[PDB]
């Protein structure tokens, strides 16, 4: 089963829901809570669960689920994310009130002034960056005759070759009434290059059905930003850059660069290359846990890994993968912690075993 | 002259599931600094050292979080090395954080200690490293 990595049931079994939806307009001034313990570069829709033990953040978090369940995450800063709260339940643990939650990044922003508190609440005062949607390229260059053949009558040699070259031929031929080629127009439009991920993406995963894709280019493009095993200034980029199609733009050029990732501390040991990522989860190749001390890493799901060595005997005490134990992993080389391997307890089930390894500790190479 | 808060901590709690290794406490112990400050604008490092019946003595953490995060059955004195980027002295502080387990079957031990450190001939960029991270110039 791929939906049980994202339930996140390792937290815990029941936990309070709020489903509302909290938005701030567009080029509108806030002032947002900050998280001290979130370096992570969170992209709207990523999931981030979180277990607070902090006696000044678990009087934050209450104040948040009172008053618009949402604080903010900056891009360790210019550049932030703002993260709402949907699952939230509290405990006694370690001997204090922990507070275990789990959010979602809603919207990119930019940091014009970061204001202490006497509490310690952080309030960064924020701008609402907005996402620029362009109308198809062919707008401005358009038969107002040909207006009835937009619509395709199906999106069924089908979804291959034939399919395509139609698409082109009758949604792009106003390209003779300019000094550009079609093609080129093809390159600039948001279904072509959403299509092309896609078959990237299947590429990787052989069992990826397109009801998990988003198909709002929008979304689309952040699903595939958040997906992809990346480092940070390639990620702040993709924040920065506020149109759809460019960001598509940048991922099929990360995608066809991108070749293995290596040991960010040797610096020169390859651990994994990307024709053997895989997605166990609907969220995607990589995703973000929290470890039972409440910190939270961005795992990606792999096949197989290179030189790697693992400590310890399987366990499931606190596995982020139900019905699957996880072994700590290490680059052999240096020791440093890269992840962990996950073997199945049962033994009628697809797969046996794979490879979970944080990024943090990963540096792509090219 | 410049003065600088610290605050060091841990936690400890019982393992419901004692291990085959024959442990019985799960134990993080954690060096954040004071409260919002990105300590990392001035520590170039952390190290942490371990009792040597843990393997590997000595952790290393080259950015924050910096942490320790074991399993084990006693508790002992676990020396601290914090590291700036200081072009003189202080160039370099040491703590002796007593690191214990909850035991008498009490509720889960958690610790926070706080210091104040000092350091002197701060350059411009010296106090813009230390503004950047909140520190105050006395
Ligand atoms: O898939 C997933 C994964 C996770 C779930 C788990 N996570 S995590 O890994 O990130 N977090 C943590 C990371 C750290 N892990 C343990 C690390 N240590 C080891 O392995 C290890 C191996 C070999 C030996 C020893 C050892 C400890 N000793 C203590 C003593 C002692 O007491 N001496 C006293 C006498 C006075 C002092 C003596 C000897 C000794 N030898 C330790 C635990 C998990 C995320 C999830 O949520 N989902
Ligand atoms: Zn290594």
């Amino acid at each position: 089963d791929t939906s049980l990595p994202t339930s996140h049931t390792y937290l815990g079994a029941d936990m309070e829901e709020f489903h509302g939806r909290t938005l701030h307009d567009d080029d509108s001034c806030q002032v947002i809570p900050v998280l001290p313990q979130v370096m992570m570069i969170l992209i709207p829709g990523q999931t981030l669960p979180l277990q607070l033990f902090h006696p000044q953040e678990v009087s934050m978090v209450r104040n948040l689920i009172q008053k618009d369940r949402t604080f903010a995450v900056l891009a360790y800063a210019q550049f932030g994310t703002t993260a709402e709260i949907y699952a939230y339940r509290e405990e006694q643990d370690f001997g204090i009130e922990i507070v275990k939650v789990k959010a979602i990044g809603r919207q990119r922003f930019k940091v014009l002034e970061l204001r202490t508190q006497s509490d310690g609440i952080q309030q960064a005062k924020v701008q609402i960056l907005p996402e620029c949607v362009l109308p198809s390229t062919m707008s401005a260059v358009q038969l107002e005759s040909l207006n009835k053949c937009q619509i395709f009558p199906s999106k069924p040699d089908q979804c291959s070759y034939k399919w395509w070259q139609k698409y082109q031929k009758r949604k792009f031929h106003c390209a003779n009434l300019t000094s550009w080629p079609r093609w080129l127009y093809s390159l600039y439009d948001a279904e072509t290059l959403m299509d092309r991920i896609k078959k990237q993406l299947r590429e990787w995963d052989e069992n990826l059905k397109d009801d998990s894709l988003p198909s709002n280019p929008i979304d689309f493009s952040y699903r595939v930003a958040a997906c992809l095993p990346i480092d940070d200034v390639l990620r702040i980029q993709l924040l920065k850059i506020g149109s759809a199609i460019q960001r598509l733009r940048c991922e099929l050029d990360i995608m066809n660069k991108c070749t293995s990732l290596c040991c960010k501390q040797c610096q020169e040991t390859e651990i994994t290359t990307k024709n053997e990522i895989f997605s166990l989860s609907l969220c995607g190749p990589m995703a973000a846990y929290v470890n039972p001390h409440g910190y939270v890493h961005e795992t990606l799901t792999v096949y197989k890994a290179c030189n790697l060595n693992l400590i310890g005997r399987p366990s499931t005490e606190h596995s982020w993968f139900p019905g699957y134990a996880w072994t700590v992993a290490q680059c052999k080389i240096c020791a440093s912690h890269i992840g962990w391997k996950f073997t199945a307890t049962k033994k009628d089930m697809s797969p046996q075993k794979f490879w979970g390894l944080t990024r943090s500790a990963l540096l792509p190479t090219i | 002259t410049v003065q600088v808060r610290l605050e060091l901590g841990h936690r400890a709690q019982l393992r419901k599931k004692p291990t085959t290794e024959g442990f019985t406490h799960d134990w993080m112990v954690f060096v954040r600094g004071p409260e919002q400050c990105d300590i990392q604008h001035f520590v170039e490092k952390v190290v942490f050292w371990l009792h040597d019946s843990f393997p590997k003595p000595r952790r290393v953490c080259k950015e924050p979080p910096y942490k320790v995060e074991e399993s084990g059955y006693a508790g002992f004195i676990m020396p601290i090395e914090v590291h700036f980027k200081n072009k003189e002295e202080p160039r370099k502080v040491c703590f002796t954080y007593d690191l214990f387990l909850n035991l008498e079957g009490n509720p889960p031990v958690n610790h926070l200690r706080c210091e104040k450190l000092t350091f002197n001939n701060p350059t411009t960029e010296f106090r813009y490293k230390l503004l950047r991270a909140g520190g105050v110039m006395v």
